[PDB]
């Protein structure tokens, strides 16, 4: 009639509160005839032997659910692996009590693993809701560690899944080393100010010497970190003024003892209400049958509902760790953690207690330096961007257009040509046209100062190949975007599906399709629907611009995947080469948005351009992630469609017939 | 050096050819003090594997353990990665419990197993689904951990491919199920093969729901890794006969040559280390009373007698043997595709049926249909070189050629078919909502009675090797005798072409 | 816990939107449209009018039958009876603008121009078709 239920901890007394606990659990639950005793496990220096212990102790003794139960452990091992790893054999509901690891945090090496405090993936969640009650946008990832990083990074995204943000700078490097003067070095010189730390006690107070040293006590610096952070000499190496959160009543030990027992026995009373009464035997000799109700104990464990608790209202999530996270919020006024914040799981709570700031304000609003200065691509195209090089050095011709107004250009910096072309010669050039003075409108509505470079290579990008793990990675404009070597790419960009599917958008300021170039008796070919060019020839060379929109809208639809065979026989980089080419009758078709062809068909009058349009596309400015520049430039491209803007720079370049 | 080996007791494996097994073998000795010791244990309970640990570490200083496992206990291994963590001794892992593959290893461990890791076994299998056109797939997932790395490859895989991986979500269960919620799960499966990455007993659940469900059909195919299957030698009941499975478990692979590609890998090991540097036996004294030199930071590229046994950083051998088996109409797991390096070496190129899946299986959907090569029609093309699939908006399609001249041997080419008759075949399949197994005539043309012999596709159909005539054939008196057509879909008479 | 249905208003446009009497032979909505209603009131005073089940027909019409197919959602299409597009009439928008301001109807799947004060009061999804203004004449 009685039941061995293990308990490993050294101090005796806190066995004997936990035999009071379930003594009054099981006075309180009923005239059943069960009993349950209780078995006590200590320290050892020897892993081995602990496991020893618990496997000729405890499952001989038919336990049911082994508590983790050892704070005060002076090694740095920090290893209740060997409970785990012996009652995961039966697939016996490990209880933790003691620390907030995401290797046990992980159900996947630790099966049956639940405990009642959750991990430091929840500090997350504080911090998410400190973004959504004070205005905090971006941030900054800074793990020292590698292990629970990742899934520190996991849960951070599936946090911020909600606003579809992400950090500007996120880092994983190797502990122990004191160069990391560089890597806050790049941090600084960014955009945000929001920084997380997450590593160990040794490794805060390194990166905390590195931020001292690097003088990042200074104002705008919203540090916010957790309780490894504050301990040891990383609580002296810490500024005076930084943010941390603790454990409310995490370290003090009967009360989460008191817990358990509230959560255990009842679930053991929840477990005689049902059917398939189930025990792990003996294993002792060959005992190896599992255990057949282990997932259905495990599930009584997950849906434990209860309103007892010290800490509070204890109840298990569906990851096995416990719902409604509460902490202290600590600062470190003048070398002493002072609680400046009683936390309510909706809303923040601050406290009477003042909040001194290493920078300014008792207040913590947004820290920015609101994108002064905006990196810009383009590409080559003469009816949107011409690109022409100086004509001394740094200054531009002083052009003027049909009406005598000066042309407003601008200092782009450009290559020659491509590597294998130029070896070495970029030079800031002049650029101007269509599109700069687009650029230059959005400039002058908003305010912000910019900067205009080029594309290194000579392709739009696309989802291309890589050689190590076979990844489609990018490349082009894309490709410098994403790499942050580009801040907002203003340029002819053709929309479509693949491109939209990573980096959101704004409205096109252009409303085109594709078409085709020809040379002009029975001289016409008129546009897709000629089946010469359904089945081609040797002599009906029609081609495109590698890695384009044209080459993913023809690699999309298989039908017309003869096409895809045959225009890979003849892709070019520029469209200036396609000029070149079908103006020489080396190209006998092309595959082209109607704008540049028309510009073309405008200025020479032997290239003949047809009518059947196909793909009615938009040319939009290829924007970031979640960003605040996505609404506030829409509305602007919006206000210049309403009025007779895009009328004005039609007749720059565009409407104007030669 | 100084190396205990332990086995189960299946396999009709005794003990006396582990005794011959180290002995006249090795004949390239480099180290000096080497020795084995061999030993059996009933028992595959932590608290055995503790005792016989701490017995064979002082049992004159062991430097390398050998355990072989013949239950289906995935936390054997991960016992024995704790044994390798705490008394710093490489372990290998060789059949059963101790060869399964565990989720994370340590890096501060010297423990190995001689298996493949999940990405390489989702590659094996989808290389059995591009190499047998089931494009259209979904995947079922409990709560069992190490599913979200596998749905994150799959993910990774299709959006790095050219076949066009049409995929329904990853129906994910979410705990013991009551079939109350998680049956509105399996419901929305419409589609065709289904990929399962679950524990044992909870396949046998989910397959039992399946049988249920009706979802063991003939054209519903389920395909599981190695974790469902656990071992060769039980083959629970519940599973549908034509049950792919991927593992290595193979007799050809046996055990004792398992224990002595582990003898050779540790030998050569400790050989290859002894060049570097001299006192390599440095043990650990006892389990009581409480390293720079270590073989874990060496053994990234090893080789033993050619075979690349080369291990990678997370503990998987480079090129293993992924055997893929199926389970027959006599409830036994028969060999079919073998691996190589990068390509996989199959058996049957048309797959077999195995109609009987279960007892209660009225299977006559599996319509084998010929055609005949025509211009306007039937176009036959070879699959792409570079990419070795037949693109989306054609079918699949094998013809029989005759390599050599002399003899009757030919061999089943796979190729591509498009154009008319093609998307009148693929109109019907999506309609009347049948299967259908296409491949081109090899005696000739449409057909002629020759003394009394017809041949072509009237043969085809005649001589029953083929059900329907879905390609180009015109009507007349014979025909119509012997066969039956169906409505005129084109007005084609015959016709007098001049310039 | 689920949610796919969507309270979807529209409003006839001849391109866009045809709505049509249902077909007295079958009592049914011919397959290429779909089932709506329409709150008619028959004469002016009586505020009481009747939901009178109508067919929805089109181009609008095809492209959310379209994105049901991919996007896997159910929906209740419905007409507006308040009268047009949208106008912010002394800061109460009317029409589709009204349904969706007020959260009486979820999105308008149905054909509307886009505007600064129409950017700014709702959002919007990615252009589909080349609509600007236009001059007729003989
Ligand atoms: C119930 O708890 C009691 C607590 O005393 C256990 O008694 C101990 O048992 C161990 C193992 O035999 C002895 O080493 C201790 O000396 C015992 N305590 C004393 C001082 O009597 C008892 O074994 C438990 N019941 C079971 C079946 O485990
Ligand atoms: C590395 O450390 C030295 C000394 O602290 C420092 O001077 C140097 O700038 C650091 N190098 C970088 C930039 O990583
Ligand atoms: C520290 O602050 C100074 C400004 O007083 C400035 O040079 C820089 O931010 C830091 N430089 C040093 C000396 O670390
Ligand atoms: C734990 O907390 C309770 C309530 O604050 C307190 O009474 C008790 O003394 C603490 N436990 C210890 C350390 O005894
Ligand atoms: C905050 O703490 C209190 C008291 O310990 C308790 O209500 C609960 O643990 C927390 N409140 C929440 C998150 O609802
Ligand atoms: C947090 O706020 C909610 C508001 O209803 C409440 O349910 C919960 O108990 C609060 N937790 C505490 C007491 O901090
Ligand atoms: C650009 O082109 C060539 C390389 O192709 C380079 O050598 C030369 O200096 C450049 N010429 C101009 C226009 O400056
Ligand atoms: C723009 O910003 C600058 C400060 O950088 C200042 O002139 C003012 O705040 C703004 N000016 C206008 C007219 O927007
Ligand atoms: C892979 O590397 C080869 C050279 O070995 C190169 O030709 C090819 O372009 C690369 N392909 C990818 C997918 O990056
Ligand atoms: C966008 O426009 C509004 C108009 O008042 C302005 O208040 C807001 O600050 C702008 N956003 C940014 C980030 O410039
Ligand atoms: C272990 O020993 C027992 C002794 O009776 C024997 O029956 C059994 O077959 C052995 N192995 C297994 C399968 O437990
Ligand atoms: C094997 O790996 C080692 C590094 O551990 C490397 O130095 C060596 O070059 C490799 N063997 C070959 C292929 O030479
Ligand atoms: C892959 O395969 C062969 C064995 O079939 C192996 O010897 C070699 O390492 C590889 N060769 C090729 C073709 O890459
Ligand atoms: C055909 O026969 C020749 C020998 O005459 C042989 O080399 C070849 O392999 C045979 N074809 C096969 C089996 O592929
Ligand atoms: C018959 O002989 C030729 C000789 O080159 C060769 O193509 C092959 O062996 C055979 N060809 C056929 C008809 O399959
Ligand atoms: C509306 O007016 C018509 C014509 O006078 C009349 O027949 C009808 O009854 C009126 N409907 C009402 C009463 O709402
Ligand atoms: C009242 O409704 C009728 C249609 O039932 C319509 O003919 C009439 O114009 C409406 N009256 C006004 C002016 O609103």
């Amino acid at each position: 009639k009685i039941v061995n239920i293990g308990a490993v901890l050294s101090t005796r007394k806190h066995e004997q509160m936990f035999r009071e606990a379930v003594n009054q659990a099981n006075k309180r639950h009923g005239s059943w005839k069960i009993q349950l005793n209780a078995t006590s496990v200590t320290h050892k220096p020897n892993a081995i032997q602990m496991a020893l212990s618990v496997c000729e102790d405890l499952i001989s003794s038919q336990v049911y659910a082994i508590l983790v139960s050892h704070p005060p452990t002076p090694n740095d091992h920090f290893t209740p692996t060997p409970v785990s790893y012996t009652a995961g054999f039966y697939r016996i509901p490990v209880l933790g009590l003691t620390t907030r690891m995401s290797i046990y945090s992980d159900k996947s090496i630790h099966l049956s693993f639940l405990r009642t405090v959750p991990p430091y993936s929840h500090q997350s969640s504080v911090w998410f809701e400190m973004m959504r009650v004070y205005n905090w946008n971006h941030i900054i990832l800074l793990v020292s560690d590698d292990h629970e990083g990742r899934a520190a990074q996991k849960r951070l995204e599936t946090l911020l899944e909600e606003r579809e943000s992400k950090a500007e700078k996120v880092l994983q490097f190797d502990p122990g080393t004191k160069n990391v003067t560089a890597l806050l070095m790049e941090a600084r010189e960014l955009e945000a100010r929001v920084i997380i730390l997450s590593a160990s006690e040794d490794d805060a107070a390194t990166v905390y010497r590195a931020a001292a040293m690097l003088n990042m006590t200074g104002s705008g610096y919203v540090w916010l970190v957790g309780e490894r952070e504050i301990s040891g000499n990383a609580l002296r190496y810490a500024p005076d003024g930084i943010i941390g959160l603790q454990l409310i009543n995490g370290k003090n030990e009967s009360a989460h003892i008191s817990d358990a027992v509230g959560v255990v026995a009842q679930a053991v009373h929840e477990l005689l209400e049902k059917e398939n009464i189930t025990d792990p035997p003996r294993g002792c000799v060959g005992n190896t049958n599992i255990w057949k109700t282990g997932p259905l104990f495990k599930r009584v464990l997950m849906s434990s509902k209860y309103a007892d608790g010290v800490t509070g209202r204890v109840e298990f999530n569906e990851d096995g760790d416990r719902k409604f996270a509460n902490y202290s919020i600590m600062n470190l006024q003048n070398r002493k953690l002072v609680q400046v914040g009683i936390y309510n799981g909706t809303h923040v709570i601050p406290n009477d207690r003042k909040i001194i700031w290493p920078g300014g304000e008792t207040e913590k609003p947004r820290g920015y330096q609101m994108s002064t200065r905006l990196k810009i691509v383009t590409i080559h195209q003469e009816p949107f961007v011409y690109v022409k090089p100086t004509m001394s050095d740094g200054t531009c011709k002083e052009e003027f257009t049909v009406n005598g107004d000066p042309v407003k250009k601008v200092i782009c910096t450009g290559p020659n040509d491509t590597s294998p072309g130029s070896p070495r010669h970029t030079v800031p050039q002049c650029c101007y046209g269509f599109c700069i003075d687009l650029l230059i409108k959005l400039a002058r509505t908003m305010n912000f100062t910019y900067e205009v470079h080029l594309v290194a290579d000579g392709k739009f990008g696309t989802q291309e190949r890589v050689n190590n793990s076979n990844k489609k990675e990018w490349n082009g404009m894309m490709g410098e975007l994403l790499s942050g070597q580009a801040d907002m790419i203003v340029a002819p960009l053709t929309i479509n599906n693949e491109r939209a599917q990573y980096i959101e958008f704004s409205k096109p300021f252009k409303y085109q399709g594709l078409t085709i170039l020809v040379k002009k008796p029975e001289e016409r070919i008129t546009g897709i629907n000629d089946p010469r060019l359904r089945n081609p020839s040797d002599k009906f060379i029609y081609a495109t611009v590698k890695q384009s929109s044209v080459d993913i809208y023809f690699r999309r639809q298989v039908e017309l995947s003869t096409m895809y065979r045959h225009m890979e026989k003849h892709n070019y980089e520029s469209a200036a080469e396609a000029i070149q080419a079908v103006r020489d009758n080396k190209l006998h078709a092309f595959i082209w948005d109607s704008a540049v062809l028309e510009f073309e068909a405008s200025q020479k009058c032997d290239l003949v351009t047809t009518g059947e349009l196909f793909f009615r596309s938009g040319f939009g400015i290829g924007m970031r992630k979640d960003s605040p520049w996505k609404q506030n430039v829409s509305l602007s491209i919006l206000k210049s469609h309403e009025n007779g803007f895009m009328e004005d720079l039609d007749k720059t370049w565009v409407r104007y017939q030669e | 050096l100084n190396i205990a080996v332990l086995l189960g007791h299946s396999h009709d494996v005794t003990e006396r050819e582990l005794r011959n097994l180290w002995g006249p073998e090795q004949a390239t000795g480099l180290p000096l003090d080497v020795n084995v010791v061999a030993l059996l244990m009933n028992r595959t309970d932590p608290k055995s594997l503790i005792t016989h640990v701490c017995d064979l570490m002082s049992g004159a200083r062991i430097h390398g353990l050998v355990f072989g496992d013949d239950t289906d206990q995935e936390a054997v291994a991960q016992m024995l990665d704790f044994i390798s963590s705490q008394t710093f001794i490489p372990i290998l892992g060789i059949h059963g419990g101790a060869s399964m593959i565990m989720a994370d290893k340590d890096p501060t461990s010297t423990f190995f197993q001689f298996g493949a890791s999940i990405q390489q076994q989702a590659t094996v299998m989808l290389k059995i689904m591009q190499d047998y056109d089931w494009h259209v797939f979904s995947l079922v997932t409990t709560i069992f951990p190490g599913y979200r790395d596998f749905i994150s490859f799959i993910k990774t895989t299709v959006d790095n491919s050219f076949v066009g991986w049409d995929m329904q979500n990853v129906i994910t269960l979410d705990t013991s199920f009551e079939d109350a919620k998680t049956q509105v799960q399996l419901k929305k499966i419409h589609s065709s093969v289904i990929l399962l990455y679950c524990s044992k007993d909870e396949a046998v659940l989910i397959l039992s729901e399946a049988r249920s469900l009706g979802l063991t059909g003939y054209d519903f195919f389920w395909i599981v890794p190695s974790l469902v299957s656990g071992n060769t030698e039980l083959i629970p009941k519940e599973f549908p006969s034509g049950l792919i499975s991927v593992s290595y478990d193979d007799w050809d692979y046996s055990l004792e040559a398992r224990v002595r590609d582990g003898l050779g890998i540790l030998t050569t090991a400790a050989s290859s280390m002894l060049e570097k540097f001299s006192y390599i036996p440095e043990a650990k004294a006892s389990c009581y009373g409480q390293p720079l030199h270590t073989l874990h930071q060496f053994m990234v590229n090893v080789t033993w007698d050619g075979k690349d046994l080369s291990f990678t950083e997370e503990g998987y051998q480079v090129h293993p043997r992924l055997v893929v088996i199926v389970l027959n109409k006599d409830r036994e797991w028969e060999k079919v595709g073998k691996w190589e390096n990068q390509t996989l070496s199959l058996r049957h190129a048309v797959w077999p049926r195995y109609k009987s899946f279960s007892d209660c299986e009225p299977d006559d959907n599996h319509l084998s249909i010929v055609t005949l090569e025509e211009a306007p029609f039937v176009i036959v093309e070879d699959i792409d070189p570079l990419t070795e699939t037949c693109v989306r908006n054609t079918v699949p399609c094998r013809k029989f050629v005759k390599i050599n001249n002399s003899t009757n041997e030919g061999m089943n080419v796979k190729k591509c078919c498009k154009g008319f008759c093609i998307d009148i075949l693929k109109k019907l399949s999506r309609t009347v909502k049948f299967t259908y197994d296409l491949y081109l005539v090899t005696n000739g043309k449409h057909g002629k009675k020759v003394n009394n012999v017809w041949n072509g596709m009237i043969g085809e159909v005649v001589y029953q090797r083929a059900v329907m005539a879905v390609g180009s054939l015109t009507i007349n008196e014979e025909r119509s005798e012997v066969v039956d057509f169906s409505v005129p879909f084109v007005e084609t008479g015959i016709s007098v072409m001049v310039s | 816990p689920d949610d796919n249905h969507l309270s979807i208003v529209t409003l006839e446009e001849a391109p866009f939107v045809i709505v049509e009497d249902i077909d007295p032979l079958t009592e049914t909505c011919v397959r290429n449209t779909v089932p709506c209603r329409k709150f008619v009131k028959i004469n002016n005073s009586t505020n009481e009018g009747m939901n009178v089940k109508k067919c929805c027909k089109g181009f609008c019409i095809d492209i959310l039958k379209k994105l049901s197919r991919t996007v896997k959602f159910t929906y209740d299409l419905y007409l507006v009876t308040n009268g047009k597009h949208g106008k912010k009439v002394n800061n109460v928008w009317n029409g589709m603008i009204g349904e969706v301001v007020y959260q009486r109807a979820v999105m308008a799947v149905g054909s509307l121009t886009i505007n600064e004060e129409r950017s700014e009061v709702v959002d919007f999804s990615v252009p589909f078709v080349e609509t600007g203004i236009s001059v007729m004449v003989s």
